[PDB]
């Protein structure tokens, strides 16, 4: 779940952020969007083809960059994004144009996702029930002597994950990440393994770059956003 | 219409419940339809393709393909292509190492289908020398990941333009991700200032490494768990 | 004869690669014939593939027979758009095309071992 | 109805089909009203006037020494022994601490002194393998080791860097006033 | 049980801004073509003068 | 990735012993070609038929390896070891990992009996 | 020869009075006769670098 | 237009005041826009460390799990209730084919049903001997779909599509972009 619980007026600040950033994105939105500098220097670069798209493994704005309506929290969603109504940006060429607009967006609808879960926030616990995997609150561990044998294995030993193997894969903004973990039935996991989104966008460097100029192979690696943290680990 | 007499929020009448109320239910009772709906799906594939497709496994809405090495180029060309499929998308492919079986290496191909909106996994097994062939054929995407599987594990793909190493030093004589290489390795890098080099020594540490796994658990921690599969899809007892 | 499958320049459309493909359903119902006769040609009738491609491709061809609008035989397909669907077309053909080289309908080759497939119970 | 194979309600959306592309001449401007925008910059005037706007506003920025940013009870910085009221050490070398700590930073040796009572002989800290994700702070049952909000301990030397009981408990000393202030917020939420 | 923590309001916040907030401002472009001409052509005017002005100057000295 | 890299093949194994051979001696004359600009690329203190004895050295390593898989993964090893070397990618730190021996003597006191491998217990 | 151009222009517009009515259509002349070489020079589009590759344009056809 | 253009006195941000704000109505590009400092009686007071709300908190908690009395821990455990991989052989899907199943049961004779099961199990019938074996409306119902179509790979929630496309989209016609919830 969650480490723990918010701190007291975090929600009613939050809100007063939200209010002031819906026009401190249209301002950056001002000097680019229809700069025609901005326009002529990322028109016609790094176009990918949908079908190709699909081939290199592109995703999340890459992939939507193409004209491909396809992203995780619709299509198999997750953590309360079921409750939570909003709309995806999906381009049309595959340059690096709408893959700047789509992000442009992404902001517009994330800031819709900030408000609606301000308001529909309900109460209860914010981590899971049951003390065999996650502690006991220090209320409790110093004074019940099951929740201190609990939270004296929880940290010494850990918890124990049934024996299995799993691919979960979430829309980063990047593009989708997933992560393949082997579970022995151990305490340690048996095998872990990163699927980063800039790990493909950078593998497909050579089949978007060939026959480009040289300042356009350069505007292209900040449309596939390659950290480096993602790439190599 | 001034910032001065903006209201404030923090004054506010704010919710509150007297006790929450929430149902506790088994998250696996959620897939169970679809599992069901996986089971038959995948017990198609195994009758399209009886030569290919040695085994499958249906865990929760995950299903797995379990095919030998030199049946992976006829299976993923039917999940690239068959109508039913369309698994076009390569996600992620790597290794695993089970140092106690013959074939110590079993490699898992991950695919999307962004059409059905559907995931697959494909199994095949490679020995430390033997090879697995590789999809770079079908897939322009592939081959990094095959290239990176090939660095950590040294599992070969036969007919890959440019297998060589990846995310590893240049001179690097071993393979990372395998259970007889050490965790800290076996070299380490200094300047030494004779050379006006860095120079790669035999490896040694100013605190050793502590392992606490020495110390789990005595008593198995987890039951056998109960089923998933359908009545479909078991063996009848007889009368 | 000879068949266009995939336009690549033309009029514009909503994925980036693929543009208007004139006349789809004509190159549609070819595709379709070439597969059916193809797949009755060169494999064993008791295949479950070759029975399921049949099934398959000959509710396709009776959908795109019947309606003469292009959108509604679309809706009524399931799949993308008609150029998708005749790209898709053309690639269950070279698959039933490389099946009777690779001959899957034969028992197995290569059984696995018993150490081979176990994961910590 | 029925579908076909290869064939869900996933069908395509009602207007998924593109509209064809407008020509020269099938467009509400005229040539004049469209080149006039072309020759006299208008939009990269209009992005001009946006950064003039902002030349005339107040800066974010805080004068670092004399001004400092934010501070939540929770943040991390370095480490701390807490003592009891009337002074004791506070350290039962449960070595929790050194069992959760994700970069095998701490290490403890624990002898039973002349009391009776269980202490650390040795406890030590690598500052140069911390990672501050607070996990030996969250899983002390006496809390014994904090994490005091002083990020401004930068070194010259890696031998000033490693903390052993010594330095760690003249920072629970030093900082007990400030670490009053943090758990006192802190405690409900833990 | 559930107290002391963080809650939202009895009636919610009232929204915020999520739409593109870019409303076309300016005159139309044939306006500023036509302020365009008329500046220059004064300009001209006034230019043309003094040149004619200076030519008269030149015959007098 | 539809491009490779120049000096790059394919990976290719061999079901006869005799066509790894070729290729195998195709190899050495690619690496013995290559020494020149091995040294000249790698600013080296020594000259060229030093590159080349650990050319044939590291190939007398594996002379008798007999089973055919081996000498495969063996040969794949080897090409990745020369495209390294060859497309400057290599630098000279690494490239000198090649000759431990080469660069100083060590110091004195080496250990060949079984006490001064004693004195010291192997150290 | 752009440059050589433009300071040709140079002694003409110190001596524009003297020549007035006549010299204006001998610049003219001249300064059109070398608009046809640089419409010349924009109609063979010479100072363009173009991309040696394309989306490869040509269809998907088949048997 | 639910989300649409709010005026800047809804906006939390310190903004202008006097005949200076009727200075920049005119100096502008769109009046209703902040300045970005916000309000500081309003934002961050009282500071994280200083709050009323941290004296009174405690854990929070779900009744039916909170419940002193009537729950016991296995039957709200499920770590330990987990299902397994179900693992299957081409041997027991022709065990499938060939025998039944435990909502089909095609299979008489219980105590000659053991010996029935065990040359399967023993590997006496093959895969595809059992594909040919086996009826055409068992190959069309349990193979195959019920009208003899390959089943579609399955998705969990299947997502239809809705292209949003007038002034309710995020940009107007014209740009490349589009909106599809
Ligand atoms: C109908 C009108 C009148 C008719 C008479 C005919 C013309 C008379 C007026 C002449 C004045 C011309 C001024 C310069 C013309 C610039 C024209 C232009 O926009 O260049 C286009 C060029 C690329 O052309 P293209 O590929 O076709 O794409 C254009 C997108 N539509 O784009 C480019 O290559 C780059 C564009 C660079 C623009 C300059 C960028 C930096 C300089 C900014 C200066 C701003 C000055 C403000 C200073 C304020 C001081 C207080
Ligand atoms: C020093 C010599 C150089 C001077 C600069 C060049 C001349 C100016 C030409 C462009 C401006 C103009 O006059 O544009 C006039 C137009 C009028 O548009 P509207 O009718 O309000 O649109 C209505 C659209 N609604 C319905 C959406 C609202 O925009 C403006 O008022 C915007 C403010 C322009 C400020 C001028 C910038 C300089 C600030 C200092 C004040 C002098
Ligand atoms: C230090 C002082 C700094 C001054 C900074 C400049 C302020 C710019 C204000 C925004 C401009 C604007 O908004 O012009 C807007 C118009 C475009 O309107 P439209 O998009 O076609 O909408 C059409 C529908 N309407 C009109 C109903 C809304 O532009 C033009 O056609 C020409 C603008 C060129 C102005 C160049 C001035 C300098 C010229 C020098 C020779
Ligand atoms: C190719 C574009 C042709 C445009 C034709 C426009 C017709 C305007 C006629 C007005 C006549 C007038 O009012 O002119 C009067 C002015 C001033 O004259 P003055 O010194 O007071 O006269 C003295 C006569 N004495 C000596 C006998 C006493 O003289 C001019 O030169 C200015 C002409 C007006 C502006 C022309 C702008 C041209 C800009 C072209 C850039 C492309
Ligand atoms: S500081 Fe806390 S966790 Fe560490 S040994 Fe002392 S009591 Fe245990
Ligand atoms: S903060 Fe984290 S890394 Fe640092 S000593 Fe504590 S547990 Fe270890």
């Amino acid at each position: 779940g969650v480490s723990q619980d918010l701190p007291a007026g975090l929600l009613d600040d939050i809100y007063m952020w939200a209010t002031q950033f819906g026009d401190r994105l249209d301002e950056i939105e001002e000097l680019l969007t229809d700069n025609r500098i901005w326009k002529l220097r990322t028109v016609n670069i790094g176009t990918v083809t949908a079908q190709d798209a699909l081939n290199l493994g592109l995703s999340g704005p890459m992939l939507r960059g193409s004209g491909i309506p396809f992203d995780i929290r619709k299509n198999a969603p997750y953590d309360a994004y079921d409750k939570v109504d909003f709309d995806v940006p999906v381009g049309m060429n595959g340059d690096c144009y709408d893959r700047y607009l789509i992000r442009m967006a992404e902001f517009r609808q994330s800031l819709r996702i900030i408000e609606q879960c301000c308001n529909d926030m309900p109460a209860g616990a914010v981590k899971v029930e049951d003390f065999k995997i996650n502690s006991p609150p220090r209320n409790l561990m110093k004074e019940d002597m099951e929740a201190l044998i609990h939270h004296f294995l929880l940290y010494t030993k850990g918890y124990s994950v049934p024996p299995g193997e799993t691919y979960t894969a979430i829309e980063a903004p990047k593009g989708e990440m997933g992560v393949y973990v082997v579970s022995d039935g151990s305490e340690r996991p048996y095998k872990c393994k990163i699927r980063a989104p800039g790990f493909a966008h950078l593998g497909a460097f050579d089949h978007i770059a060939r026959g480009h100029f040289l300042p356009d192979a350069v505007a292209i690696i900040g449309t596939m956003d390659l950290v480096f943290g993602e790439v190599d680990r | 219409p001034s910032w001065e007499n903006i209201k404030d929020i923090r004054l506010d009448p704010k919710v509150h419940v007297d006790e929450v109320y929430e149902p506790i239910v088994n998250p696996a009772d959620r897939y169970l339809q679809h599992v069901s709906d996986l089971h038959q799906y995948a017990k198609y594939i195994m009758a399209a393709l009886p030569k290919y497709i040695q085994g499958f496994s249906v865990w929760k809405d995950e299903l797995t393909l379990h095919v030998a090495p030199s049946a992976v180029i006829p299976v993923t060309t039917f999940l690239r292509d068959n109508t039913s499929t369309q698994y076009k998308s390569i996600i992620d492919i790597t290794a695993v190492d089970y140092p106690s079986r013959e074939n110590r290496f079993e490699v898992v191909y991950n695919f999307l289908s962004v059409r059905h909106n559907s995931r697959i996994r494909l199994k095949t097994y490679a020995t430390e020398v033997t090879p697995v062939p590789s999809i770079t054929c079908l897939y322009e995407g592939a081959n990094w990941f095959e290239r990176e599987a090939y660095d950590m594990y040294g599992v070969f793909f036969e007919g890959h333009p440019d297998l060589r190493r990846i995310m590893t030093d240049y001179g690097f004589e071993g393979h990372p991700l395998r259970k007889d290489f050490p965790l800290t390795g076996y070299t380490e890098v200094r300047w030494d200032e004779e050379k006006r080099r860095v120079v790669y020594e035999p490896l040694e540490l100013t605190q050793a490494f502590r392992n606490f796994s020495a110390g789990s658990t005595a008593w198995e921690p987890v039951g056998p768990g109960r089923d998933d599969r359908p009545d479909s899809f078991k063996l009848p007892t007889p009368k | 004869q000879s068949v266009l499958v995939q336009m690549r320049e033309g009029t514009p459309i909503g994925l980036t690669g693929i543009y208007q493909h004139p006349n789809p359903r004509p190159a549609l119902i070819a595709l379709y014939e070439a597969t059916l006769k193809e797949l009755q040609d060169k494999h064993p009738k008791d295949s479950v593939y070759r029975q399921s491609i049949e099934n398959l491709t000959a509710h396709r061809k009776q959908i795109v027979e019947d309606n003469e609008v292009s959108e509604v035989i679309e809706n009524k397909i399931g799949a993308g758009l008609i150029e998708e669907v005749v790209i898709q077309a053309h690639e269950e053909l070279e698959l039933a095309k490389k099946m009777s080289e690779w001959k899957p309908w034969e028992e197995l080759e290569e059984k696995p071992l018993e150490d081979q497939w176990v994961y910590f119970n | 109805n029925i579908y076909a194979g290869g064939s869900a309600a996933a069908a395509p959306p009602a207007g998924f089909r593109i509209h064809r592309p407008a020509t020269w001449e099938e467009s509400e401007e005229g040539a004049l009203s469209k080149a006039t925008k072309y020759f006299l910059l208008a939009e990269m005037f209009r992005g001009l006037y946006v950064v003039l706007e902002q030349f005339f506003r107040a800066p974010y920025t805080i004068y670092y020494p004399f001004e400092k940013g934010p501070v939540s009870p929770r943040f991390r910085g370095e480490h701390a022994l807490r003592r009891y009221p009337s002074g004791e050490e506070r350290c039962i070398a449960c070595k929790l601490c050194e069992a959760i700590c994700p970069a095998l930073a701490i290490t403890i040796d624990a002898e039973e002194r002349i009391d009776g009572s269980r202490r650390t002989t040795k406890y030590d800290i690598d500052m140069t393998k911390c990672i501050y994700c607070g996990y030996c702070q969250e899983s002390c049952p006496v809390d014994a080791i904090v994490e005091t909000p002083n990020v401004e301990y930068a070194t010259e030397t890696r031998e000033e860097l490693l903390y052993n009981k010594e330095k760690l408990l003249a920072n629970g000393d030093k900082w007990e006033l400030e670490l009053q202030y943090a758990l006192d917020a802190d405690a409900p939420y833990r | 049980p559930s107290v002391g923590q963080d809650l939202p309001p009895v009636g919610g916040y009232e929204p915020v801004q999520w739409r593109r907030n870019l409303p076309a401002r300016g005159f139309r472009p044939l306006v500023y073509l036509a302020a365009l001409c008329g500046i220059c052509g004064y300009g001209f005017y006034r230019a043309l003068g003094g040149i004619q002005e200076r030519r008269e100057l030149k015959r007098e000295k | 990735a539809i491009i490779a890299t120049a000096f790059a093949e394919t990976v290719k194994f061999s079901g006869s012993k005799q066509e790894l051979q070729k290729r195998t001696l195709a190899l050495y004359r690619q690496f013995l070609r290559g020494a020149p600009t091995f040294a000249d690329l790698y600013e080296v203190q020594f000259s060229i038929p030093t590159i080349r004895t650990k050319i044939r050295q590291e190939f007398e390593r594996h002379r008798f390896v007999d089973d055919l898989s081996i000498q495969n993964v063996l040969y794949a090893k080897g090409h990745m070891e020369y495209q390294e070397c060859i497309n400057a990618w290599k630098q000279q730190a690494q490239f000198l990992k090649y000759f431990p021996e080469e660069d100083d003597i060590q110091g004195r006191h080496q250990p060949s009996n079984f006490v001064d491998k004693f004195l010291k217990n192997r150290a | 020869p752009f440059d050589l151009e433009i300071s040709t222009l140079l002694p003409y517009v110190m001596s524009i009075y003297l020549v007035s009515n006549y010299g204006f259509t001998i610049v003219l002349l001249f300064l059109l006769i070398l608009i046809i070489g640089f419409v010349y020079e924009i109609n063979t589009n010479a100072l363009k670098i173009n991309k040696h590759n394309k989306p490869n344009t040509d269809s998907l056809i088949y048997k | 237009l639910p989300g649409g253009p709010v005026p800047v006195f809804k906006k939390y941000t310190v903004g202008s005041k006097g005949i200076w704000e009727k200075l920049r109505v005119l100096l502008a590009i769109a009046p209703n826009r902040s300045t970005g400092n916000p309000i500081v009686p309003l934002y961050r007071v009282p500071t994280p460390g200083s709050r009323p709300e941290a004296n009174v908190y405690q854990d929070p908690s779900s009744y039916p799990t909170n419940d002193i009395a009537e729950n016991p821990y296995w039957k709200r455990d499920h770590r330990r209730a987990y299902p397994q991989t179900a693992f299957f052989d081409q041997k027991t899907v022709t065990g499938l084919l060939e025998l039944g199943s435990e909502a089909t049961p095609r299979i008489a004779d219980g105590e000659a049903g053991t010996k029935a099961l065990a040359n399967i199990a023993n590997g006496g019938v093959s895969f595809t001997q059992a594909l040919g074996k086996s009826s055409k409306d068992v190959i069309y119902g349990e193979v195959l779909t019920v009208n003899g179509l390959p089943p579609v790979a399955p998705t969990l929630a299947p997502k239809q599509w809705k292209i949003i496309e007038g002034e309710a989209a995020i940009y107007p016609k014209g740009y490349p972009c589009r909106t599809f919830h």
